[PDB]
């Protein structure tokens, strides 16, 4: 049989097709799923990334500081914690199904608070004030396909591996028809909810409609970017089912960020270390060296980050970058390689904060060649005369030619005109483009300085500035030649 | 209503030549049958 | 404890406690009139139920099939009252894969036996032809086809309806759909008013021994959750939040309902929390958006430099410092930054500034400061 095409790279999962609704004779024949071995969850890759170390690696004084400020390793989230814990505890205790909506900007401690609520609920269930529950965590951005959530949650409930439609009907039958005394409470965290939004909103409606079912015993904690995500991207059914009591995670104030950073650096700030002067390795309790990071530097970093975002990740990274800058200067001045008072100062914090604020666009255009600068200058002249914000490339060609032939008494132009139009050579004819014309055009397109229209006619194709005009002029005002003309 | 639909199949009920009687209804049935057979023997001979 | 039981009754998933809802007697009687007319005379007809979300359509119909009712064959009592055997099923449509498969979903809901492929309504018609059958199509708005011309989009649904208008077929269609998202007989479920919501709340916690709410608090919550798009789910959430606020701060009165409505729901205070550099940027952003209204951050920064040079008020700042203040005003809520594609000769994705603040309160806050009045 001769095949019209071949699919020779098919990788099919071993997932079954029969849903949960057809594996028992009736509703009254379903056994107690709590007393089942595969149901409700009743790591093999960790050995593969281990090797033998044959060098004693030198950890300086700032190494413990930089390891301390990592996001992987709650003074300011106590009302959000109380609200989420009260709602989840009341839904677990009363065998109720509910939705808890949480939204906020990045890094304001939403996932951390939800996980701490879940850990405290598990601690409460361990000592038997609430019935036992299953915890499922589904991130919408960690799914290859959005329907994989259907494959994930059911696999966490029954231990079976099914396809997504069969998993969806299995979850529907489990939430609607299975009695509450026969099942267990399930708390599901939906993280990055905007990634679970499809064109038809099947998954959103299903997940928030299962919470309206009597027998479901399902608690859905939905974590999102904004308050008005259902009112913008979801229908009125899903917006009605999510509810009206929505939990805001506002950005941190500077006191809260300062308290977070001080609670990180609680045991190592204003402390003493044993440091070997020949190598630089530091041991917490040969010179006794006193480590401090100043509270004024942390304070103003907290004030700047809190004014910008309120992001705890940004504040921790600014402090870690300041520690990295101080450690780089320390290892430079002490001659320390890789195998009395050390202070992370305020100037390091201000160097860390300004490094993402300095703009390399003007610095990049300042160090370009003369022909790229001449291109930019001629484009600025065309934008000055005809005022279009989009100039044809042939107009730029004729404006470059005009600027060369008018300032023909300028000494630099007299020295460089043969370079632009003959590459400094006899036996090379007078060219219609300058030397490195498409080179600087593609260079400015690669940098994102310009936008070029997709046309095959080189003259009437238009080119637009992608950056602001005053920084381009500023960069043109630094040069000694283009200032004169 | 099948008239409000796109395509519908119907099966007519049932309780034989299309040639009619000429001469204002005075022509016999044997002349009609003969004219049918003569038309078919010329038609098949041509085709 | 009484608070946990009250919150359990006030969830969206609570049990509905002869067989009519407390504030839905007229629609219940109309639905039973439809069922008595169609079932006794064995007629083919089609019902279509309209309503806003949370008006009790699913609750009342689930009450009807729970109380008053080849699989799915049930015994039904007529107004005359001999008996009747009728196959009534209730198919939700989001669980369908394809909208064209509903006939198969109609078929599989009734049989055990043989299994025949249904890909049109004709196979359904010849399956139901030698025999009545009621299908309740909930969320039937999913059955419209996306990206299909008006005609082909309505395509399957009228095939659902015209077979409900055919002679000698035993087919009854009850189609419950949401109005906000979008001939058969139409029943509409009007959104509830304050007295109906009061009656629902008192009847629904009539099981509880002690009423923890005050009556005027319930009436205030019902009045605030009323008007156009009156949702009973919103009222249940408001009462549950009132209980949550009370036991977090520790009967329930008016002040806790107001605490909910202030906790879970302004441009004068946002401007007042800014310094003179950030107010200057917000003035030049809005002025640049009058002239263009499709203007990037670089074009908004382009306007701000020209406004400084004719005024010489404050030191002119860099482009990345400008985008940081725009990020500060993003955090404050005065600016809403999006990334959309420009629509010129060259089409790429650009970042552009949008403002949605109240313009009446913007001019009041800026005219008090004398140096900002050139920038309006
Ligand atoms: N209250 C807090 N106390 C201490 N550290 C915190 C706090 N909030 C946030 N952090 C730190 O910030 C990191 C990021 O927080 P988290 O992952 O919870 O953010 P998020 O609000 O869910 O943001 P995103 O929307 O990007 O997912 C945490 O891993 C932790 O290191
Ligand atoms: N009249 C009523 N009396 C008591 N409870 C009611 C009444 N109407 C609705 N409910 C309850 O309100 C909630 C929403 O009801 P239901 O699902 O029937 O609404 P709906 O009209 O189908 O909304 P949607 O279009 O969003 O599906 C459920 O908890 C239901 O039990
Ligand atoms: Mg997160
Ligand atoms: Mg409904």
């Amino acid at each position: 049989v001769i095949r019209k095409f071949t699919k020779k790279n098919v990788a099919r999962a071993k997932k079954k097709y029969t849903p949960f609704s057809k594996r028992f004779k009736s509703i009254a024949a379903i056994p107690d799923l709590t007393s089942l071995p595969e149901f409700y969850g009743n790591s093999r890759f960790e050995n593969k990334l281990k090797t033998t170390q044959k060098h004693q690696i030198v950890e300086t004084i700032f190494s413990k500081v930089k390891k301390q400020l990592n996001s992987s390793y709650l003074p300011a989230r106590e009302n959000e914690f109380a609200s989420i814990y009260l709602s989840a505890y009341s839904a677990i205790e009363s065998d109720s199904a509910t939705t808890i909506y949480v939204a906020g900007t990045p890094g304001v401690g939403k996932t951390l608070t939800v996980r701490e609520v879940v850990k405290e609920l598990l601690s409460s269930s361990a000592q038997r004030e609430i019935p036992d529950f299953l915890y499922v965590e589904i991130n919408g951005l960690k799914m290859v396909k959005p329907t994989d959530c259907y494959e994930t949650l059911w696999n966490k409930v029954s231990g079976e591996r099914l396809t997504w439609a069969a998993s969806m009907e299995s979850l529907e039958f489990y939430f609607k028809r299975v009695p509450k005394n026969k099942k267990k409470t399930i708390v599901v965290l939906l993280d990055e909810l905007d990634a679970m939004v499809t064109k038809s909103q099947d998954i959103m409606y299903n997940f928030f409609n299962w919470t309206t079912y009597e027998n479901a015993k399902l608690i859905v904690i939905a974590v999102a970017n904004t308050m008005d995500l259902p009112e913008r991207q979801l229908g009125n059914k899903i917006t009605s089912r999510i509810g009206f009591t929505r939990i805001m995670f506002t950005g941190y104030t500077h006191e809260e960020l300062k308290n977070i950073i001080d609670l990180r650096l609680k045991g190592l700030n204003d402390s003493f270390f044993y440091v070997d002067t020949k190598t630089g390795n530091a041991i917490l309790i040969v010179r006794k060296v006193r480590l401090r990071m100043s509270a004024d530097a942390i304070e103003i970093a907290s004030r700047k980050v809190a004014s910008v975002s309120g992001d705890a990740r940004r504040a921790l990274k600014v402090c870690k970058r300041a520690a990295e800058i101080a450690e780089k200067h320390y290892m430079a001045k002490h001659g320390y390689g890789y195998d009395g008072v050390q202070t992370v100062h305020i100037t390091h914090v201000m160097k860390a904060l300004n490094e993402t604020l300095n703009s390399h666009v003007i610095t990049f255009m300042t160090r370009l060649s003369f022909t790229a600068k001449l291109f930019i200058y001629a484009l600025l002249n065309l934008m000055k005369k005809n005022g279009s914000q989009e100039q044809e490339l042939g107009d730029i060609v004729d404006e470059i030619k005009l600027l060369i032939e008018v300032n023909g008494s300028n000494k630099f132009v007299m020295e460089i005109a043969k370079t632009l139009f003959q590459q400094g050579s006899d036996n090379i004819s007078e060219q219609l483009r300058i030397i490195s014309w498409d080179f600087v055009l593609n260079q400015l397109l690669d940098a994102g300085i310009l936008f070029k229209q997709t046309m095959k006619n080189d003259r009437i194709c238009c080119v637009k500035l992608n950056i602001s005009v005053e920084e381009a002029k500023r960069a043109m005002n630094e040069d000694e030649t283009l200032r004169n003309l | 209503a099948d008239a409000q639909r796109s395509h519908y199949t119907v099966y007519p009920s049932l309780p034989h030549i299309p040639f009619v009687k000429l001469l204002s209804g005075k022509e016999s049935e044997v002349n009609v049958e003969k004219r049918w057979e003569l038309y078919h023997q010329l038609h098949s001979h041509f085709h | 404890s009484i608070f946990l039981r009250t919150k359990a009754l006030l969830q969206k998933s609570s049990e509905l406690v002869d067989g009519a809802l407390p504030a839905r007697t007229a629609e219940y009687e109309q639905v039973m009139n439809f069922l008595a007319k169609a079932i006794s005379e064995h007629r083919s007809d089609s019902l279509y139920i309209t309503g806003p979300p949370g008006t009790g359509k699913t609750a009342q119909l689930d009450m009807i099939i729970r109380q008053k009712f080849l699989q799915n064959l049930s015994w039904f009592e007529l107004p005359d009252g001999r008996l009747e055997s009728v196959a009534v099923t209730s198919i939700n449509c989001i669980s369908l894969g394809e909208p064209s498969s509903i006939f198969q979903k109609i078929f599989d809901s009734f049989q055990d036996g043989p299994t025949l492929q249904i890909k049109n309504m004709q196979h359904l018609q010849k399956f139901l032809e030698p025999y009545t059958f009621v299908v309740v199509l909930d969320e039937m708005d999913r059955l419209l086809h996306a990206n299909t011309s008006e005609t082909q989009s309505v395509r399957t649904i009228l095939e659902l309806f015209l077979l409900a208008k055919l002679p000698t077929v035993s087919f009854v269609l009850i189609g419950m759909a949401n109005s906000l998202d979008m001939l058969p007989q139409t029943i509409v479920f009007q959104p509830y008013t304050a007295e109906q919501m009061y009656e629902i709340v008192i009847q629904k916690m009539s099981s509880l021994p002690t009423i923890i709410f005050q009556p005027m608090a319930i009436k205030f919550a019902a009045k605030k959750c009323a008007g156009n798009t009156g949702d009973l789910r919103k009222l249940f959430d408001v009462l549950r939040g009132s209980i949550e606020i009370y036991e977090l701060e520790k009967k329930i009165g008016l002040n806790y309902i107001a605490k909910v409505f202030s906790k879970f729901v302004s441009t004068r205070t946002r401007i007042a929390k800014l310094n003179i550099q950030q107010k200057l940027i917000l003035c030049t952003i809005i002025q640049s958006l009058k002239l263009n209204s499709d203007a990037t951050i670089d074009e908004s920064f382009d306007h701000y430099i020209k406004a400084i040079t004719k005024t010489d008020t404050l030191a002119p700042l860099q482009r990345n410092e400008f985008l940081e203040i725009c990020t500060i005003l993003e955090t404050c809520g005065l600016v809403s930054i999006k990334k959309t594609k420009c629509k010129g000769k060259t089409k790429r994705f650009v970042d552009k500034i949008d403002v949605d603040l109240d313009m009446r309160e913007f001019y009041d806050e800026m005219t008090k400061i004398s140096i900002l009045k050139p920038f309006l």
